[PDB]
RNA sequence: UCGA
DNA sequence: GCATCCGTGAGTCGAGGGTAATAAGCACAATTTAACACTTTTGTCAAG
DNA sequence: CTTGACAAAAGTGTTAAATTGTGCTATACTGGGAGCTGTCACGGATGC
């Protein structure tokens, strides 16, 4: 069982006290800063010998394996890195080691105050991510929180962590939520609009008209506004949902499928095709070809009088007049023979 | 008339309700009975075996007489596996058949013993295997009755030993899932086991059977 | 007996509305809701065998 | 003959029903005491005697 | 599935009787078992 | 080297011979004890099935999972104006969310306990959208009891792809 | 009526809880414009 | 249905009863053309609005479904021959 | 072209499987809810899948059979019909490896009679919960070196590689 | 849920 | 080997029937899409 | 069939207006949560 799971791996490790928590946020902050320092040092980058610090803290080369097929060169981009700053002073190495213990503390720290994450998250349940899935995201919010926070700001860091908490919950429910994809800003107003929704449907003791509703919104909004915005609300019906009075009746198995021909059609089809490729024949034979052009008969791809005028070496013109008479011609044969009369829609 | 529950227990082999005992040889008769468990003793000339009878079900042999194999003891039901080893596979097909024919021609149903009899070679077509010998089987590896007679043959023929088995009778669903075509047997049901032992296996089907084809 | 199971569900829209706030503006009017409720009992008369 | 954008959407009546017609009944988006689907203009509904 | 505290005890195992609204139990059950078992009572509930 | 999970079992039977438990089951079968003959009937059954076939076992363990094709997972609107679809779509969905966060959390040098339990939701979450059922309530459809039908799940069953429409249509 | 535990201040409200079907002549609801039944059920009586 | 404008089913029962009547074609083409097929249908309609007699179909076209679904099993489907080689089912279709 | 005598099965591999595909399935989203296309890399994709519509590409710079097969360069979709989105599959590529659950928790159980483990056994260790023995590397356990082929637990694992630590209040 |  | 558990099944076609309702927000950067201006193509017209 | 003229359809270039994606909020919030029943038969793994 995954969920107690997680229940009973959460509580193995104390939270902290305050002493505990100030000294946290000390060495991680401290470590930090060491790798600022020693980014002055041979020269690296900010943000380099950081995940450098992960590469030989987080584990053995596990940790850059496989981050897909391509994340980041592990036997070039690092490993030099790794042997070019252990040729160095007491200085950049005791900077080094601060680093080493700082990242540590900023697990730790973590760890704790994802007990207190998994509180929070604990009670968003039922926003189509049932439990784990939910907490898990809500998690990370916490982690960019860790390394934003400040020991000297005198909070207990359950605050900013918590806010932080419910960022992330929010932005990935935003993210997920129905099986259409929506943008955040959407979702954002739509929750408005069901919240207002809501109120006033409790205060005037009946469910609010588009317009009054609309209206109780502000500025702009109307009633199309929210039928709109309602109308991409709810989301795909699964196909799996039983109907009638039993289990056997289904829903998926009673869509028809247009999106490909029918034999009636394919026939259809087939006639005009032929019917009218016996019907071309009658046609005075330049006429005939080039009726194949400026009709798109030919390639599929419809030809300008330009161009079926820059094949016969006739103007532009020609082909017009010509489109003219042989349109007529075909005219005279088709109010005669009454054959093709069908396909009239 | 126990009627098609009856049925059902003679086509799937299921172990009867009331089953009855049976000898495993042909011994002499004996009673023993110490007013606490009634027991009968079953002795050939250089052998014995008892069996542990309770006092309520009724016996059917009178004692010093004779008896033969796989016959039978109480009255009731007997278990197809118990006689397939005992008395032969011959007597299982005719017990089985006419068994079936008893209970449908007691309804008043009468049908030739044709296709019973197919389905019933259709449930001990497969053998369990018995000291391999020369050929690359396993002890207790079970396979049909065609195959393994081919390679027997075909080890005759190379002057090679060939396999002992034990034909070994089973219950029609059984022989659905162990079918040649993994296709059928993936039709019938237990679906992802059948898929599983399949694939992993590698098996190919040659479509040998009919809604082994249906399906394609 | 919806009712009292569905006026339950309605019961967890009371006890935990009414701590996550100010107990200065407070009263049934913003602390009561329907869906629950409503859509209980709404679903009573339809889906139910 | 003009494409004409507009393709008749029109609603016939199954094979085996027909006969005369008695109820008529429609009611538009807004109409007095009337709600619509969200996202939907009009209904129509008529009986078939 | 929660750790087997004291004052837990005294929570979990309530609400399976002695709280009326999870264990009610028709006017007709309290009737009938009462009436049945040749002894009487009121609460709808096991113990309160 | 303790690693838990799926990537364990990937080394291991990525490192296993058929050859030596071969041999060395026959060896072990022909023990007059019936017990552990028995063991190995079965054992090198399953072993023989993995020899003969050319089938290495550690794409057990497989890593790209198979995607199936979008018109076969449909989703289409009706007159009503609004959009369907299949259950498989709602799940492949959400298992790549998994996988993706993960992904995510993995480079960044995420604390080794979130990054675990994410793992764990990554097999459930696949095994999920196979067999739906087999472990633990099946994922449904967040607030409706209908179970989110799984490959396995068409695939066998009365009304499954087989039955209904391959033997009968 | 809702009333602080603390302050010991009665506040009085009444409210909406919405539209529940209601019973018409014959004893048949009608829900979402169909005229529809609560078919009977059964099962045995609460008790020991 | 009715209204939904569709066919009677196949049982599993009717295609056994058919089998013992030893109908082959039938059967075959109950399975494939008269139903789902591919281009089976359509040939069909093309064949008897034309007055000719419908071809033999080749994919049941739910067969077709069921293999792309082993295939997101991770069931390698293989479709042999007279004599163990690869048959494509599936036209110039996912050849990559 | 060729007669069907023959239906094979078999275990599909990793990288055939990757084969299978055209394309791995990045954004775990159906489409857009405006414009109800296929999103970027959206499970419904017609960019490696199939076309939308059939015999043309996506933005609509190929809309006809006179390009046949070639891939769009303003767009990335191959020029033909629909069919192939029944036809052509997708892949994910998962982070860490995972089984599958099906020869997990199946009767015979197959990586389980093969590894030489049992059912609730081998269901904690795949699941990412209890560690396994891999290579102990002349590790002790209790007076008794562990060896592989063998199962432990949390505490036990960071003791024998962190070391057996006390706190005393 | 109701025919057969 | 002896009791005790997860696991898999269980009748045919149909007729209909059906439709629905939870959750934070605010500034801002990044694009996307809608708007607008204007060059060119192409189809039409007057008239060789 | 042809040349020039010209209206509209169409092409293209540049912007304004919309849509959409991102980051962050500091008192203190630090181990869920929901229940359900009135089979039955057999096969297998597993605990006696
Ligand atoms: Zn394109």
């Amino acid at each position: 069982d995954p969920v107690r799971q997680y229940l009973h791996e959460i509580g193995q490790v104390p939270l902290l006290t305050l002493e505990e928590e100030i000294d946290l946020a000390r060495k991680v902050e401290e470590g930090m800063e060491a790798i600022k320092k020693l980014s002055e040092a041979t020269g690296l980058d900010q943000e380099l010998i950081r995940e450098v610090v992960r590469a030989k803290i987080l584990g053995t080369a596990r940790i850059q394996k496989i981050p897909g097929l391509k994340e980041k060169p592990d036997p070039k981009t690092v490993e030099e890195v790794d042997g070019k700053l252990k040729s160095l002073p007491k200085e950049l190495k005791r900077y080094l080691h601060i680093a080493r213990e700082g990242e540590a503390a900023r697990q730790h720290l973590i760890e704790a105050n994802l007990r207190l994450v998994v509180s929070i998250a604990k009670k968003y349940t039922g926003r189509g991510l049932s439990f784990l899935d939910l907490i898990q995201e809500g998690n990370q919010g916490l982690i960019r929180a860790v390394e934003k926070f400040e020991y000297k700001r005198r909070f207990k860091f359950s605050t900013y962590a918590t806010w932080w908490i419910r960022q992330a919950i929010n932005r990935a429910i935003a993210d997920q939520a129905r099986t259409i994809r929506i943008p955040v800003h959407m979702v954002e107003t739509i929750n408005k609009l069901s919240r207002t929704a809501r109120q006033l449907q409790q205060e005037l003791g009946r469910e609010p008209s588009y317009e009054e509703i609309a209206e109780a919104m502000g500025p702009g909004w109307d009633a199309k506004r929210v039928e709109e915005t309602l109308k991409i609300a709810q989301e795909p019906v699964s196909l799996e949902t039983p109907i009638g009075d039993e289990k056997d009746s289904f829903y998926g198995d009673f869509i028809p499928d247009e999106n490909l021909p029918s034999p009636v059609e394919a026939a259809a089809q087939s006639l005009l095709s032929e019917e009218l490729e016996k019907a071309l024949s009658k046609l005075s034979e330049r006429e005939a070809m080039v009726l194949k052009l400026r009709k798109g008969l030919i390639d599929g791809r419809e030809h300008t009088l330009e161009e079926v005028g820059a094949y016969f070496g006739v103007t532009r013109e020609r082909i017009r007049q010509i489109e003219n008479k042989a349109l007529r011609k075909l005219k005279y044969h088709e109010s005669r023979t009454r054959k093709l009369r069908d396909f009239l829609e | 008339t126990q009627g098609l529950p009856r049925v059902i227990e003679l086509f799937e082999a299921r172990r009867p309700k009331a089953k009855a005992v049976i000898s495993e040889i042909d011994g002499v008769v004996r009673i023993e009975e110490g007013e606490d468990r009634l027991s009968v003793f079953v002795e050939s000339e250089g052998f014995s075996k008892e069996y542990k009878l309770p006092k309520d079900a009724r016996l059917l042999v009178k004692d010093g007489d004779y008896v033969e194999a796989g016959q039978p003891l109480t009255r009731g039901a007997i278990d197809p596996h118990q006689l397939l080893e005992a008395k032969g596979p011959e007597a299982v097909e005719r017990y089985l058949v006419d068994e079936i024919q008893k209970v449908y021609r007691a309804q008043g149903v009468k049908l030739h013993d044709k296709h019973i009899e197919i389905v019933v070679r259709q449930m001990l077509k497969y053998v369990e295997v018995t000291d391999p010998g020369d050929s690359r089987l396993l002890e207790g590896q079970v396979l049909e009755k065609w195959d393994v007679e081919a390679l027997n043959e075909r080890l005759i023929a190379e002057g090679k030993v060939p396999v002992a088995w034990k034909p070994l009778l089973m219950g029609v669903t059984k022989s659905a899932l162990s079918t040649k075509s993994w296709l059928s047997a993936a039709s019938f049901q237990n679906t992802t086991h059948v898929l599983t032992e399949a694939a992993i296996a590698g098996k190919k089907d040659e479509l040998i059977g009919l809604k082994e084809n249906v399906i394609l | 007996d919806q009712f009292r199971v569905g006026l339950a569900r309605l019961a967890r829209g009371v006890r935990e509305r009414m701590v996550m706030g100010s107990p200065d503006t407070l009263t049934p009017a913003k602390l009561v809701n329907s869906r629950p409720l409503e859509a209980a009992l709404r679903e009573f008369f339809s889906r139910s065998q | 003959e003009k494409a004409r954008d507009v393709k008749d959407t029109s609603l016939r009546v199954p094979p085996g029903e027909g006969g005369i017609v008695v109820g008529r009944l429609r009611l538009r988006r807004g109409d007095p005491g009337v709600e619509l689907k969200p996202g939907v203009r009009e209904v129509v509904r008529v009986f078939v005697a | 599935g929660d750790p087997p505290k004291k004052d837990k005890a005294l929570a979990y195992l309530f609400g399976l009787l002695a709280d009326p609204k999870r264990y009610d139990l028709g006017e007709a059950g309290r009737y009938k078992a009462e009436e049945k078992l040749g002894v009487g009572l009121s609460g709808r509930t096991l113990v309160r | 080297d303790a690693r838990m999970g799926a990537e364990a079992i990937q080394e291991l039977l990525k490192e296993l011979d058929l050859e030596k438990l071969e041999r060395e089951l026959l060896e072990e079968m022909k023990h007059p004890s019936r017990a552990r003959r028995a063991k190995a009937r079965k054992r090198l059954e399953v072993v023989r099935a993995f020899l003969d076939s050319g089938n290495r076992p550690e794409w057990m363990i497989l890593e790209a999972v198979p995607v199936l094709p979008p018109d076969l997972r449909p989703m289409v609107q009706v007159d009503g104006g609004r959009f369907a679809t299949s259950d498989l779509n709602d799940l492949y969905r959400r298992l790549i969310n998994r996988n993706n966060r993960l992904k995510k959390l993995l480079a960044q040098g995420a604390p080794e306990i979130i990054i675990r339990n994410e793992k764990r939701m990554l097999q459930e979450a696949v095994d999920a959208v196979i067999d739906n059922g087999r472990r633990g309530s099946p994922v449904t459809n967040p607030g409706s009891e209908r179970p989110l039908r799984s490959l396995t799940d068409i695939l066998s069953g009365k009304q499954g792809r087989f039955r209904q429409n391959l033997l009968g249509k | 009526q809702l009333i602080h535990k603390d302050t010991g201040l009665i506040k009085e409200d009444e409210v909406f809880l919405g539209h529940l079907p209601l019973m018409t002549e014959d004893g048949s609801f009608i829900i979402n414009g169909a005229d529809r039944v609560i078919v009977s059920q059964i099962h045995r009586s609460p008790g020991v | 249905g009715k209204a939904q404008f569709g066919g009677q089913r196949f049982g599993e029962m009717e295609v056994w009863a058919l089998e013992a009547y030893g109908a082959a074609h039938t059967l075959q083409e109950m399975l494939t053309i008269k139903s789902d097929d591919i281009e089976g249908r359509n040939a069909a309609y093309q064949a008897i609005i034309k007055g000719e007699d419908v071809p033999e179909p080749s994919v049941p076209e739910s067969f077709r479904v069921l293999v792309k679904e082993l295939q997101a099993l991770a069931l390698d489907v293989q479709t042999l021959d007279e004599k163990d080689n690869p048959v494509d089912i599936f036209e110039g279709l996912a050849s990559k | 072209k060729k007669e069907v005598r023959k239906v094979r099965i078999a275990l599909a591999s990793p990288e055939k499987i990757r084969s299978w595909s055209y394309g791995e399935v990045e954004k775990p989203e159906t489409i857009n809810y405006r414009t109800l296309k296929p999103e970027r890399d959206g499970l419904f994709d017609e960019r490696i899948f199939g076309p939308i519509k059939d015999y043309e590409c996506a933005c609509g710079k190929y809309k006809r059979q006179r390009f046949e097969g070639k891939v769009c360069e303003r767009c990335g979709v191959e020029v033909t019909r629909s069919i192939v989105r029944r036809y052509r599959m997708g892949h994910i590529e998962l982070a860490t490896p995972a089984a599958h659950i099906w020869f997990v928790k199946d009767v015979p159980s197959k990586i389980g009679t093969l590894l030489d483990l049992s059912a609730t056994e081998l269901e904690q260790v795949l699941y990412f919960n209890k560690y396994i023995v891999l290579d102990p590397k002349g590790a002790v356990l209790d007076g008794v070196p562990v060896e592989k082929r063998q199962l432990l637990t949390d505490e036990e694992y960071r003791e024998l590689r962190y070391g057996k630590q006390e706190t005393y209040p």
